[PDB]
């Protein structure tokens, strides 16, 4: 009924290229209308792509995208409404020789362009590129990287290095390449940073004759990771730059079944005990360091994630208990219709029968129209901050009262309103401005007129305001540089392929920090109260970002009191990879 | 450009030879090919293939198959050469040969005495021939002798691609009159050279006595004619740029890298016993059935057949290693095995065996090959013959074809002067074939008396023959000799005077009466017969004379002439008993030689014909219950059923019915009719003649109110069905055809093809829990036969069901115009139409695609293509015959999807060629959308607003895309390369609806002064290509085609707004400068156009003549630095790589495959492949060093890996292997095993059925049963109940391979065998992946190969240490297509579970194919559909949401 005569259309013109995508919208509370969306696409006389624009737009007579293609549809230009006007020229061997972009259509505001460029070897050698240089407005020309390859000298072929970049000189300092295994794997990897990287006025820019001169604009400090790995080139062990080892191994079938952590100057202990698989080859039983065992559930015809139950087993030494038995029911094409928890221990859910247990409806284009769940009667509107931790756990259903979302979209999928509706409390709204002319938009307090959300907005589609009075500063690569209120900053650094080594936050009033430094499986924390090391922290993290982590927390220096030094925190997720329980070695929540 | 990369083999799926069927075309022939599985060597080599023709005759591959290059051949189709100038030549196409004009317009002949500028003995007379179609543009010559004593003359033919061939330069490459050398028939390939320097030489060898009997050597001495294929020889050592055979000398035998040999039958034929070099001394074989042919006006007698092809390789030579006293070794073998049989050998099964260095053999599964046969055992008896029940039984009628619809009907004369003919028809209503015979009609009035010629059946030409006994008999002209009304020479003596009747004694053959060789004398009411038959099944009516203890056969050699007496052993009656008008002479068996039947008064006695050598032991066969034969009953042998073989049919007065058939086969024996590749996939192929299919067609023209009209008067064998069974799913896929508008030429004596087919496709699957809708399609095709009253009837039948379709295409006719040149349309004289229509026979015209599945749609097509065709007349010495070019000049597709009103259509058109066929000019067309409609024609299911939503202004705007090109040829000289990439560009026109012409664009709307893409008007330019040379004048190529640059246009002044608002002019043109682009001038330019930016790519330096011009280096720009490339000894494989950063790898190559084997990288660590016989990789390894020291796995040196024989034994494997991977290959075990031990032991018998069943390839020496073999053998032999039993206990399983890969180095005491068993079926495709896995629960495999199940109905579980993962599997329809994709499954065994199994308990998404092969519906396993609707101009796709609501 909301999902009957409601296709996916595809729409040709006479050559068979895509004129049209049409879908039909139906919200369930409105079952008996149908909104009809045409996204039309326009082609030149080759069959390249000119023209895009979604419904919203189309019925405003504007467009999203314009696309300008050399004779063989290579794109020299693209002019978007979110994220500006951009210019591209790769050279005849097919590789980037400049980019200029940051630029804004009105005929084309150039005067804050980015200029981006690359220089290759010369043509007698290879042609691996040398530098990446970047020049912005009226200032000089930045060279932001540099890479330095080995030559086949014995030494170097004996690691495996003949030909391969051992210097990257990046936007965050220096990664150093050692040693590389006959299967290719980087066995050895050695990082350096900035000489005053915790300051955002520093900008990598690498001048000088040669590497001599280069290494004297970076810090003492060396970060050494050292890797290990088997005949297919896959990891086994991996040793951080404060020296603590993670450790792997592998099924008949090539995948993990168990891990290992060997904190520095301490002996191995078990992360993973064992780890059992489907026929698809996704996680079934899990055991871990603390004798907590997941196990997981799926549909044998769709293979969807049904269950993730996390408990401490019979016989476990702190007593058997579950901790968490989630359930999931799908929709015919995969959305969530219904999560449900019956190992919740408050028992919330059965006391509580006028709103049902995580119930989510969609319209027929798969967007969450409205979503019910259990909040903390507490923790008020919803805002930036992080509401106050309840301590200790609570011990009733008097601490969690229930609420129901409701979710509005506009005609190019953007979310306009959030409104919130608890079980007996006032209900806010949050607001969304959409601009009229692109997809930017903010929320109400910064503006509720659609007409100026375009100048809340860089050129290339970086939001400038945070919240009302914090402003935000962005990279020449649009990476975000700095927070700052208009007395609490925050700044940050990414490397090469814009991923984030540091964040350095700064309050002053005497001026206190914190700092973090993001290396292979580690995190180095600090912080000061005024040039003077108040704490000194290795969070040594074991798995893979995209899965349920662990993680030790190993103090240095400045450890508080009601923290024993080398805690291990489990974490466990939900469907999405949210972190929703931490337990402790013993098995006990955190 | 592709850059050379050094690496090693890649591991792996099973797969055979590149065996195929053809496409069924409008010949109506079934055709099979084989390549030839042997190495490319350098890249020149002979790349043959062994192809098998249901049309084709006898020869040294068994009936229907060849092997063999070109030749050119004297004309035998239209009388029989004497070897003067009044002779025709054919091409290689079998294409007649006239000799060509020149520029001055004069018969093109010179004299040379240098040929490819090397000096020749003496001058010759080089003449050009040109055939009557041309296909490619091939330049033909004849090499004659000035002085005819200097020398024998040979051809030349000038490929286009740069080659040269020289074809019966020696006498080992003629086929020639044993009596005397100067008469050539046939001038074979004997060598091949390239613009490289590279050859391919071809050595025959003669026909001889050799292991003939005193029989045979007495009764064929011309015997000398005949050539066989017997060693190919390539990779020259020497380049060398002139023809070998031009030298003082050959080169020797050591000259050449790669041989390739065929052998016939002189060599062990045991997969055991590996075949050698030279030949050993035993000599070559004699088959069974020997035969002779006539065509050409002598003897070529035939012997041999090949019993093996052979590849060998110089492994020393190649490895730059001593050569002396180098045996060259064996890398690749097929044997061929035939039913050896009297009358006809048949090519039964092909193998690929190969060697392991300790000598034991490894194979492939054998291709099988069965036929349709005739059994001496099941002869059907007689049956009462209900259509001649109108006649009394005294009652005298002729069987015969009167009218030429290659079936007989029934003639007979009523009261004298009165003769009637009843045409056979279809029977209504009774069996499919059955032959009724419909209302008589009189024949024409007779004249007072005379034997006479007399046109007899009102087709305008004088072919029957009437003579009187007084009765009168009508005798086809065609089954006499050709000029028997004004002989010459042996004919003459025979008739003399002229014979005083002619009366037929079968279908074609003929008594004869009266009142330097000895010819027999025709008697007055002797004790002896004489006729004209074919006794010798080469295709001529020879003389023949039957007395009561001989019979003897004198060859017909053409214009009278008549050879020396042949006998025929195993013929022979009681000399008081023998009676003349008791013998018939009738091909029972299809085998082409005509066989004796005698009458007795209770039997009928069958003497068949065996290849014209003897008779075999006398079938005998009983009259019907009572009957004896006498004077007063009648008998005739005639094709009855339109078979090409003859029944009996029978009348006997003194009985009842009167009236009775013996119908000896049903089918025609001696056609191809399975195929079996051993592992899962056999077709079945089912015939049915042409003959049947006219009265199909005669009946449906019948009923619907016309006169039919056959131009097809003899019985031809089509292709009717397939069956092809994946014989491991249990499904199958079933190809129909049927044929109409049948086209035979009288003039010409010459085929033409059929006007129509219509093919069926049809899926056929196993009964399964989730059914999928079989929808069988339907293509209806048309093809010209260049005979205008049957073309010009064709558009009649043409889907009408859409008024605004386009008007059919017509032929447009050119003729070749100079000027600074051009076609020019003309109309011809109905003299040259003849010839020119006759160039498009074969031709595609139309095709539509339907779906018959019942729904109201199905009758509209998907689909419908057509074409229009032109022929271009190109003049020769001949004024009465022109030679012609046909081409493709438009072809226009409609897109319907079954929706009549809104179709899309496109249309591409050649508007100009060249004078060597290749496009100059060229447009594309996209047609609008047509005016939308008031309602919608779609569905109404749909949204309602989707079908004015549908609507887009893109759908209305017209398209021309418009290409120019040139080319580059080199034919100054004696040299001959066409075709060279030059120069192309690309313009697109756009305008609005309007202005498409109303009854569509045609050639000549496009070349009008008028024309929308008119140099007027205006464009939008898209672009330009131009390909440069090197080593020649300038930037043109010189006969080895060296490319410098390719060059294409990037940025025009269109392009370059990009840079408005972010560039200027100068900062702008100097980054595109320094960005390695280039200003270069835009190509075919108009007035005022300015230059392009320009990237050119493929840089490349070339060796000189003595590296056989191999490139040296490559680059893909000048922006980046060259990489060096350094060859072998004799530049095969590069050895060695070096980039412009010094890097280097290097390789070592296996030299019977010529793939590396070893790899050297730029950090000097070393990779390793062990590859089998066959060039598998069956073990891999690595090692080299890594952080300061030796890394990786031990050496082969240090630690030797032998791969383990068996899955079991590999499976059973411990740790600590040196090896990455290895992978044990099973191809075979889809057959079953069984040895010697297994059945000696189970008969007690020391091994006689062993030896038995392998003599009858029923089983193969290495103990795998052949699946035709078998039932073969189960036909003729039998097979015991206690044999059954034993092979009913052995299992099979689909053909599979394991691959085994360890984790760490052997060093490493924790390394684990990681083991994956991959599955194919019989078409190569992937089946199923299983993965080893640690133990726990899975699913039971039971021994029978099924799932072990619960009472509840559910999969039994256990816990196993024998747990596998099981991947990708996947059930195929027909056409290759998924049709269920399992979910991945646990289970117990790395074994096959049944699709039987499957098909109940598995999880599975079904996918359901349209007949374009587009999936448009998906059931889900949890029970959900996905369904999808392809419109011309909209598809519209549902998930699971949206049809769940229906
Ligand atoms: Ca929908
Ligand atoms: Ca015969
Ligand atoms: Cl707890
Ligand atoms: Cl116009
Ligand atoms: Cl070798
Ligand atoms: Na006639
Ligand atoms: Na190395």
């Amino acid at each position: 009924s909301l999902f009957s005569r409601t296709p996916k259309v595809t729409v040709f013109d006479n050559r068979g290229l895509t004129a049209r995508d049409i879908a039909y919208h139906r919200h369930p509370d409105a079952p008996e209308v149908t909104n009809e969306r045409i996204t039309p696409h326009q082609y030149d006389a080759r069959g390249f792509l000119t023209q895009s624009a979604d419904p919203r737009l189309h019925d405003a007579g504007r467009v999203n995208f314009s696309y300008l293609t050399d004779l063989a549809g290579g794109v020299l230009r693209t002019q978007g409404a979110d994220n500006g006007t951009s210019v591209s020229l790769n050279d005849v061997a097919g590789r980037p020789f400049i980019v200029v972009s940051h630029i804004s259509a009105t005929t084309e505001d150039r005067s804050l362009a980015v200029t981006r460029t690359w220089q290759y070897e010369d043509a007698a050698l290879p042609g691996r590129p040398l530098n990446v240089t970047e020049q912005i407005s009226t200032e000089v020309a930045r060279i932001t990287e540099r890479f330095v390859y080995a030559g086949n000298t014995g030494a170097e072929k004996t690691l495996n290095l003949a030909g391969l970049c051992v210097r990257h000189y990046d936007t965050a300092g220096l990664v150093q390449t050692d040693s590389i295994a006959l299967t290719g794997v980087s066995l050895s990897v050695t990082r350096r940073l900035l000489k005053d990287a915790d300051n955002p006025d520093t900008v990598a820019d690498w001048q000088g004759e040669g590497a001599s001169a280069w290494n004297d604009l970076l810090s003492g400090e060396e970060y050494v990771t050292l890797t290990t790995a088997d005949a297919t080139g896959t990891v086994l062990t991996t040793t951080d730059a404060k020296g603590n080892i993670q450790r792997v191994r592998y099924d008949v079938a090539g995948l993990l079944s168990g891990s290992w952590l060997t904190v520095r100057d301490r002996t191995e202990q078990v992360i993973v005990k064992s780890l059992t698989y489907s026929a698809a080859g996704q996680k079934q039983r899990e055991d871990h360091g603390n004798g907590v065992v997941i196990t997981y559930t799926y549909e044998a015809e769709t293979q969807r994630l049904t269950g993730i139950r996390t408990e401490r087993p019979a016989g476990h030494a702190s007593g058997a208990k579950v901790l968490q038995d989630l359930r999931y029911e799908y929709d015919p094409v995969g959305n969530v219709l219904k999560i449900t928890n019956d190992a919740e221990a408050t028992r919330f859910w059965s006391n509580q029968k006028v709103v049902p247990e995580n119930t989510y409806t969609y319209d027929s284009l798969y967007q969450l129209v409205s979503a019910t769940g259990r909040e903390m009667a507490n923790v008020g509107q919803q805002g930036s901050r992080l509401p106050s931790a309840t301590v200790p756990f609570p011990t009733d259903s008097s601490a969690y009262t229930s609420y129901t979302r409701t979710y509005t979209y506009d005609e190019a999928s953007n979310l306009t309103q959030i409104r919130h509706s608890p079980a007996t409390r006032s209900g806010y709204t949050t607001n969304i401005t959409v601009s009229n002319r692109s997809n930017r938009a903010v929320l109400s307090n910064l503006t509720e007129n659609a007409a100026d959300v375009d100048a809340l907005f860089t050129a290339g589609g970086q939001q400038t305001q945070l919240q009302p009075g914090l402003g935000l500063v962005w990279t020449a690569r649009n990476e975000l540089l700095k927070v700052t209120p208009v007395d609490d900053s925050e700044n940050y650094r990414y490397d090469g392929g814009s991923q984030r080594i540091l964040k350095v936050s700064v309050q002053k009033t005497s001026a206190q920090t914190q700092r973090a430094l993001y290396l292979p499986g580690l995190e180095l924390r600090s912080a000061k109260n005024g040039d003077t090391e108040t704490e000194s922290l290795q969070v040594i993290t074991v798995g893979e970002a995209s899965r349920a982590q662990v993680r030790m927390l190993h103090w240095e220096s400045g450890r508080p009191d009601g923290i024993t030094d080398d805690k291990v925190r489990y974490s466990y997720d939900n469907l999405t990879g949210s972190s929703v329980l931490e337990l402790d070695s013993d098995g006990k929540l955190i | 450009m592709a850059i050379t990369t050094l690496s090693l083999p890649k591991g792996g799926a099973i797969n055979g030879m590149g065996e195929s069927v053809g496409q069924a075309g409008p010949d109506g022939m079934v055709t099979f090919s084989i390549p030839l599985p042997f190495s490319a060597g350098r890249g020149v080599a002979p790349a043959l293939s062994l192809s098998y023709s249901s049309g084709a005759g006898n020869g040294p591959f068994g009936m229907g198959w060849q092997c063999s290059a070109m030749s050119i051949s004297r004309r035998t189709q239209k009388g029989v050469p004497q070897y003067n100038e009044d002779d025709e030549f054919l091409s290689p196409s079998g294409e007649v040969m006239a000799i060509a004009l020149n520029d001055s317009g004069f018969e093109d002949v010179r004299t040379a005495n240098r040929l490819q500028g090397i000096p020749l003995p003496f001058s010759y007379k080089v003449t050009r021939y040109q055939p009557r179609l041309i296909q490619d543009f091939i330049k033909i010559e004849y090499w004659q002798p000035v002085k005819q004593t200097d020398g024998t003359p040979f051809w030349i033919i000038y490929s286009p691609d740069g080659q040269t061939h020289i074809l019966g330069k020696n006498s080992h490459s003629r086929v020639a009159n044993a009596e005397n050398p100067s008469q050539i028939a046939s001038w074979l390939l004997e060598e091949t050279v390239t613009p490289t320097g590279e050859h391919i030489y071809y050595q025959y060898s003669g026909e001889n006595q050799v292991n003939c009997t005193d029989a045979e050597i007495a009764l064929h001495p011309q015997d000398s004619a005949q050539r066989y294929l017997a060693r190919i020889d390539y990779g020259n050592i020497s380049p060398q740029a002139s023809l070998f055979v031009l030298d003082e000398e050959l080169p020797n035998l050591t000259q050449w890298l790669f041989h390739l040999v065929f052998d016939y039958g002189e060599r062990d034929i045991s997969i055991n016993k590996i075949p050698t070099f030279e030949g050993g001394t035993t000599g070559w074989l004699a088959r069974p059935d020997m035969f002779s042919r006539y065509d050409f006006g002598i003897e070529i007698r035939n012997r041999r057949l090949c019993h093996q092809v052979l590849g060998f390789h110089r492994l020393e030579a190649l490895n730059d290693r001593d050569v002396t006293d180098e045996i060259p070794v064996l890398v690749n073998r097929l044997t061929l095995d035939y039913d050896l049989n009297n009358s006809v050998s048949t090519l039964v099964a092909v193998r690929q065996v190969a060697y392991e260095t300790d000598g034991s053999p490894i194979t492939q599964p054998p291709l099988e090959f069965d036929y349709q046969r005739f059994d001496t055992g099941s002869i059907p008896g007689w049956q009462e013959m209900p259509q001649l029940e109108a006649f009394n039984g005294y009652q005298p009628y002729q069987m015969i074809d009167l009218y030429g619809e290659g079936t007989p009907g029934i003639l007979y004369q009523e009261t004298p002067g009165a003769w009637w003919y009843k045409s056979p028809q279809r029977q209504i209503g009774g069996d499919s074939n059955a032959v009724t015979y419909g209302a008589m009609k009189a024949l024409p009035k007779i004249p007072r008396l005379q034997a006479t010629l007399m046109d007899i059946n009102g087709d305008g030409r004088l072919d029957w023959v009437i003579t009187s006994a007084e009765w009168t008999h009508f005798t086809p002209l065609n089954t006499l000799p050709t000029e028997y009304f004004h002989p010459k020479a042996q004919l003459a003596d025979l008739v003399g005077a002229g014979l005083s009747d002619l009366v037929l004694i079968g279908p074609k053959s003929v008594r004869l009466y009266a009142n330097n060789v000895s010819l027999p004398v025709i008697g007055i009411d002797s004790r002896q017969l004489v006729a004209f038959a074919d006794m010798l099944g080469s295709g001529q009516q020879h003389l023949v004379e039957i007395t009561a203890d001989s019979v003897k056969c004198w060859p017909n050699m053409g214009h009278g002439r008549f050879g020396q007496p042949l006998t025929l052993e195993g013929f022979s009656q009681p000399q008081t008993s023998f009676n003349p008008d008791r013998v018939f002479l009738a091909d029972i068996d299809g085998s082409g030689t005509n066989d004796i039947i005698y009458a007795h008064s209770e039997c009928l006695e069958i003497y068949l014909n065996e290849s014209g050598n003897r008779f075999s032991k006398p079938i005998s066969l009983l009259l019907p219950d009572g009957v004896n034969f006498d004077n007063t009953c009648q008998l005739q042998a005639a094709d009855i059923q339109g078979l090409g073989i003859a029944s009996l049919v029978m009348t006997v007065p003194h009985m009842s019915p009167t009236h009775w058939r013996c119908d000896l086969a049903l089918n025609k024996p001696w056609l191809l009719n399975v195929m079996n590749n051993n592992r899962g996939a056999e077709t079945c192929l089912f015939y049915r003649s042409s003959a049947q299919f006219w009265l199909d067609e005669k009946q449906l023209v019948e009923a619907a109110g016309q006169q039919p009209e056959c131009h097809l008067p003899f019985p031809m064998h089509l292709h009717w069905r397939s069956e092809i069974f994946d014989e491991i799913t249990g499904n199958r896929l079933t190809q129909e055809q049927e044929y109409a508008h049948g086209s035979w030429d009288g003039q010409e004596r010459e085929f033409r093809g059929f006007g129509r087919l219509i093919q069926r496709d049809t899926d056929g699957f196993a009964q399964g829990t989730v059914d999928i809708p079989t929808h069988p399609s339907r293509t209806v095709s048309w093809f010209a036969t260049g005979i205008p009253e049957i073309d010009t009837t064709l558009s009649a039948e043409f889907w009408r069901g859409d008024d605004q379709a386009f008007s059919p295409f017509s032929p447009r006719f050119t003729r070749w115009e100079n000027d600074s040149g051009s076609d020019v349309a003309f109309i011809p004289s109905e003299h040259d139409a003849f010839w020119l229509n006759r160039a498009m026979k074969g031709q595609l015209l139309r095709s539509e695609l339907y779906g018959d599945d019942g729904t109201p749609e199905a009758e509209i097509p998907y689909s419908v293509t057509e074409m229009r065709h032109q022929v271009r007349a190109l003049p020769t010495t001949d004024a009465t015959v022109p030679s012609a070019w046909c081409s493709t000049i438009e072809t226009r597709s409609y897109q319907y999807q079954r929706v009549a009103a809104d179709p899309q259509c496109s249309q591409q058109v050649v508007i100009k060629a060249d004078r060597y066929g290749s496009p100059l000019l060229s447009v594309a067309i996209n047609y609008p959308r047509r005016k939308k409609p008031e309602k919608s024609p779609y569905p109404d299911d749909l949204p309602e607003t989707l079908f004015d939503s549908s609507y887009d202004t893109q759908q209305q705007q017209l398209h021309l895309t418009k290409q120019q090109q040139n080319y580059f040829h080199l034919t100054n000289d004696d040299n001959w390369l066409l075709g060279l990439p030059k120069e192309q560009r690309n313009d697109g026109y756009q305008y609005d609806q309007e202005r498409a012409p109303a009854n569509g664009f045609t050639l000549e709307t496009l070349i009008a002064s008028n024309s929308l893409i008119g140099s007027n008007q205006p464009f939008t330019y898209l672009g330009q290509s131009r390909v440069a040379y090197q080593g020649g004048v300038d930037e043109q190529p010189s006969l080895q085609a060296l490319v410098a640059y390719g060059e294409t246009a990037i940025l025009d002044e269109k392009t370059l707004q990009a840079f408005v608002g972010v560039l200027d002019s100068k900062t702008r043109d100097e980054l595109l400068f320094s960005a390695g682009y280039q200003l270069a001038p835009r190509l075919f330019r108009v007035e005022s156009e300015p230059d392009v930016w320009v990237a050119r790519q493929g840089y490349s330096e070339f060796g000189d003549y003595s590296q056989f011009w191999r490139p040296l280096s490559q680059r893909s720009t000048l922006l980046t630095g060259k990489t060096t490339l350094k060859w072998d000894k004799h530049y095969c494989v590069v050895i060695e790589t070096q980039d412009a950063a010094q890097l280097v790898t290097q390789a070592r190559y296996d030299y019977r495959f010529l793939t590396p084997y070893s790899l050297t990288d730029a950090n000097d660590n070393q990779h390793y492949v062990v590859l089998n016989p066959f060039g598998e990789v069956i073990a891999s390894r690595f090692w080299g060093t890594e952080a300061g020291k030796d890394a990786g796995y031990s050496t082969p040196q240090a630690k030797p890996f032998v791969v383990p024989a068996t899955i079991e034994a590999a499976l059973a494997l411990s740790p600590g292997i040196p090896v990455a991977h290895c992978a044990i290959f099973e191809p075979e075990s889809w057959m079953q095993k069984l040895t010697q031990h297994d059945v000696s032991e189970r008969m007690a018998d020391n091994g006689t059925l062993w030896n038995a069943l392998l003599q009858a390839r029923f089983v193969t020496e290495d103990g795998y049963v052949c699946a035709l073999g078998r039932r073969r053998w189960m036909a003729r032999h039998g097979l015991s109940v206690l044999m059954l039993t034993l092979l009913a206990e052995i299992p099979r399983t689909p053909p599979h391979s394991l691959t085994i890969t360890t984790d760490r180095y052997d060093s490493d005491d924790q390394q684990q065998l990681r083991q994956r068993i991959l599955f194919s079926d019989g078409f190569g495709r992937l089946l199923q992946s299983a993965q080893r896995v640690e133990a726990g629960e899975s699913w039971q495999r039971s021994e029978d190969s099924s799932l072990v199940v619960n009472v509840s109905g559910t999969p039994a579980l256990v816990v196993t240490d024998n747990r596998w993962a099981v991947s990708g599997r996947t059930e195929y329809d027909g056409k290759g297509q998924g049709i269920r994709v399992y979910q991945p499954y646990f289970l117990d065994d790395w074994r096959y579970l049944s699709d039987d199994s499957a098909r109940t308990d598995l999880f599975a998404d079904t996918h359901i194919y349209d007949p374009l092969g587009r999936e448009y519906q998906v059931i889900t396993a949890k029970g959900y559909r996905r369904e999808r609707q392809y419109t011309p101009w909209f598809v519209v796709n549902q998930d699971e949401n949206d049809t769940a609501a229906n």
